[PDB]
């Protein structure tokens, strides 16, 4: 059972529809628990997962003060960054944060994580040291004295090593029917003739948590990448997850293939043929 | 819980 | 900017069943920047009452969106997702095709 937290920052600009909106989202692996929106009509933090629910008002207004702190900064961190690119008014922009802590199995802080980025590209990161900074170009080393300044490693290295893993504990015990609770995947192989001489073979994997599997397709024995047709690990939108792989065989030889399946959930690895 | 500090860019 | 184009699933929540109830999915990830139009279609027209899930983003920074709205699959109505972006010249329709 090894498990993360993490919180998602957007904050996005819009000449002139208004000033930025800000959004954080929080997750514990897989799930999502909390949410806050500058958007919304009556701007709080707000449960997503029922075992975040029974967290007292103390709680509630807590995480609300920090994310509407957090607008407010964000405005200006766009409106500097704005200004490090010599950028227009005109004129929308994204600024991106991902931070957290990742425990192993065992349960003790394995290594922390903050990053940002400003439309989709690095921007600055904090090393895995918790110390120092890696920042992208010469508009981000603005940002990195700054943050030097005000000593913003140091805290996040004792809320990464201190809080974050706290909460983290907390919330897997609170939680812990679902989040410690790995559902495997329910399987089955799919047939369906393309010509007269092909045949699409696709494997299912359907209602597995956590999202992370490894679908993939043999023939003899041996891997057939360049081959299948993988899709994107989607959400079923309860919680669980899907996912398929395909590959096209010439009839006749659908028996030479097989689907391997892991995935936490399963007492052992699947082996899977199509069964006429 | 969220990092409780906020820093300008 | 560098900007990147949705990738687009329509699929079901549960294997369909004609005649039983159901959840259409609209699964759109892999985009930047964040704002986007998502519609779920049912024979052509907009499906009225569709929720969406909260704005979040991958490792590499994309962003990801399920829409979803309960419905019952029968042999004969065809449902579909409209997708706009600004990538996207005019809008993009993927169709449901319940074997995907």
């Amino acid at each position: 059972g090894s498990h993360s937290m993490r919180y998602f920052y957007t904050a996005m600009s819009r000449p002139g529809r208004g000033e930025p909106r800000f959004i954080a989202v929080g997750y514990v692996d897989d799930t999502q628990f909390v949410r806050f929106d500058s958007d919304a009509a009556s701007p709080r933090t707000e449960p997503r997962a029922p075992w975040i629910e029974q967290e007292g008002p103390e709680y509630w207004d807590r995480n609300t003060q920090i994310f509407k702190t957090n607008t407010q900064t964000y405005r200006e961190s766009l409106r500097n960054l704005r200004g490090y690119y010599n950028q227009s008014e005109a004129g929308s922009h994204i600024i991106q944060r991902m931070y957290g802590c990742d425990l192993g199995p065992d349960g003790r802080l394995l290594r922390g994580h903050d990053q940002s980025a400003y439309d989709g590209k690095d921007y600055i990161a904090l090393n895995e040291d918790l110390s120092s900074w890696t920042a992208a170009d010469t508009a981000a080393q603005i940002t990195q004295r700054k943050w030097e300044a005000a000593r913003v490693a140091e805290q996040l290295r004792a809320y990464l090593e201190g809080l974050c893993v706290e909460w983290l504990r907390r919330y897997l015990e609170n939680g812990k029917e679902t989040l410690q609770r790995a559902d495997p995947p329910k399987t089955h192989v799919t047939h369906h003739p393309v010509s007269d001489h092909e045949a699409t073979l696709r494997c299912w994997a359907l209602g597995f948590y956590p999202a992370e599997i490894t679908l993939t397709w043999q023939r003899d024995g041996e891997d057939q990448t360049q081959d299948t047709e993988l899709v994107e690990t989607r959400p079923a939108g309860d919680r669980t997850f899907q996912k398929w792989a395909a590959v096209v065989v010439p009839s006749g030889e659908e028996q030479r293939y097989t689907c391997h399946v892991q995935h936490e959930g399963l007492p052992k690895p699947l082996t899977l043929r199509w069964e006429p | 819980l969220p990092f409780e500090k906020s820093t300008v860019m | 900017m560098i900007q990147r184009t949705p990738k687009i699933q329509v699929y079901s929540r549960h294997p369909a069943e004609n005649g039983k109830s159901n959840f259409l999915n609209c699964y759109v990830s892999g985009f930047h920047p964040s704002d986007i139009e998502v519609d779920l279609l049912k024979n052509g027209e907009r499906i009225e009452k569709v929720e969406h899930s909260d704005l979040s983003f991958s490792k590499d920074w994309s962003f990801y969106l399920l829409y979803y709205t309960e419905f019952t699959p029968t042999e004969k109505d065809e449902y579909a997702c409209r997708v706009n972006h600004v990538t996207l010249s005019q809008p993009k329709i993927v169709k449901w095709d319940r074997d995907m």
